[PDB]
């Protein structure tokens, strides 16, 4: 069967040159099309354009002509797209696909590559207690860190239900989360509840009580 | 073959 | 370039409903050579890559069901399931496969019904950690409401405040079927100590009036 092997995520600086790869397997590499294809977070597709491995003759959509760069490597069934002067509005997910044969529309798609724009390096979060002014909520603000994933816990685990983790949202080159967690008011501020926040990249794991507040 | 079966392949030489 | 428009942009059904999506065209995509029309669909799952269903309008790729049923002419097009099932719960999006440049449609989104749920909404004053580092960060959460439809707004002091808001969505809980947000209102501690009261507000269809929750530094 025919395969388009993509990497999971790609980090790239702003105004710094990527270059995406997708390696062709299962058919003959020569002979059809490789298309680009654009998901911003939340939004549609947008095709970008195609090229051909036959002699590199490429063909892109006239909005991404002075955006993206396609290449190919027939030694390694590998075709390429740059993206030049990228900034936060170039991060999204590129998938490269297929034609089904010579038919204008895509059977066969890679995983497709996230692409994260930030010019950060490798920061640790800071980790913030969120106390509230019968059940009752509590929250804990993991911000500033550098790059996905964080791990949100609750007392270990034990509290599974009732808790809340939310996608990070990227503002200022570094991502910012938060979690919630609902419990009996019987067991706060009675109980003692924690937040067991990881991130591997940074190899943190810190641990924060949430405590009342007069 | 490079000419891709579009009903109209607008822009290109494969006319 | 041909522009593909998708109605609408999200469906709530039940398991075994019929379901029907709209795509319309900003020209005829019909081939008078052959009489076809040019049009695919897709469905991405969530963390998936896009899956061809149908091509030429109304063809099946090999290994999709027949209860996926692609209908339509020049302008005018739909996709149609006969039985809904759960692993169909997903975004679904139509392409022009008439002339380059190739161009979809903005998606439409099929989600589980269920009965209304009031949210749950939680107002949390900045930590003396974060203070002590000069930010300020007043969060508010709302938890287990359906439908999704929700408006939420931060009151500063009486006054509305839209600026420096960042939001956030969970998707539709794998267990209960409902949605949660969370909405963040960053200030400086130079701004936050300007004021007193600050409000988080929701307006949701389980309640006929906003739900309120507010502090006072005090
Ligand atoms: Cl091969
Ligand atoms: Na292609």
């Amino acid at each position: 069967q025919v395969q388009l092997q993509q990497p999971g995520a790609e980090l790239v600086r702003p105004g710094s040159s990527v270059k995406l790869s997708c390696r062709a397997s299962g058919y003959t590499f020569t002979s059809y099309w490789v298309s680009w294809v654009q998901q911003r977070p939340g939004q549609g597709l947008e095709w970008i354009g195609m090229i051909h491995p036959s002699d590199g003759e490429a063909r892109l959509n006239q909005k991404f002509k002075d955006k993206a760069t396609l290449t190919v490597d027939k030694s390694s069934t590998t075709v390429y797209m740059q993206l030049s002067s990228p900034t936060s509005e170039d991060s999204a997910v590129y998938y490269c696909a297929l034609f089904d044969g010579y038919y204008p529309w895509f059977a066969s798609w890679g995983q497709g590559t996230l692409v994260t724009v930030s010019a950060a390096k490798t920061t640790p979060p800071s980790v913030y207690p969120l106390a509230p002014g019968s059940m009752v909520t509590l929250g804990c603000l993991v911000k500033g860190y550098f790059p996905e994933p964080v791990t949100v816990t609750w007392n270990s685990g034990s509290l599974s239900s009732g808790v809340h983790t939310f996608p990070a949202v990227l503002q200022s080159d570094l991502y910012t989360l938060s979690s919630s967690v609902t419990v009996p008011s019987s067991t706060w501020p009675s109980e003692t509840v924690t937040c067991n926040v990881a991130h591997p990249a940074s190899s943190t794991k810190v641990d924060k009580k949430i405590v009342p507040r007069d | 073959q490079k000419c891709v079966f579009f009903a109209e392949d607008v822009g290109s030489n494969c006319g | 370039d041909i522009v593909m428009t998708q109605s609408p942009s999200s469906l709530a059904l039940s398991v075994g409903q019929k379901v029907t999506m709209n795509c319309k065209s900003s020209q005829s995509l019909l081939n008078s050579d052959n009489q076809k029309n040019y049009l695919a669909w897709y469905q991405q799952k969530p963390g998936q890559s896009p899956k061809l269903l149908i091509y030429f309008a109304s063809t099946r790729e090999s290994g999709v069901p027949d209860r996926f049923m692609g209908s339509g002419s020049g302008t005018d097009f739909n996709l149609s399931i006969s039985s809904v099932q759960p692993e169909d719960l997903a975004d679904y999006f139509c392409q022009q496969h008439y002339s380059p440049p190739l161009s979809f449609g903005a998606g439409t989104r099929l989600e589980l019904k269920r009965a209304d749920a009031a949210p749950t909404v939680s107002i949390f004053p900045p930590s003396s950690e974060q203070l002590t580092s000069g930010g300020a960060s007043v969060v508010c959460f709302l938890n287990n409401f359906y439908p999704k439809d929700i408006n939420v707004k931060w009151k500063i002091d009486g006054s509305e405040r839209q600026n420096g808001v960042l939001n956030s969505w969970t998707d539709q809980d794998s267990k209960d079927s409902t949605y949660s947000m969370s909405s963040t209102l960053t200030l400086t501690k130079d701004e936050y100590e300007r004021h007193n009261s600050y409000t988080c507000e929701a307006t949701h269809k389980t309640s006929t009036s906003p739900i309120v929750k507010s502090f006072n530094r005090n």
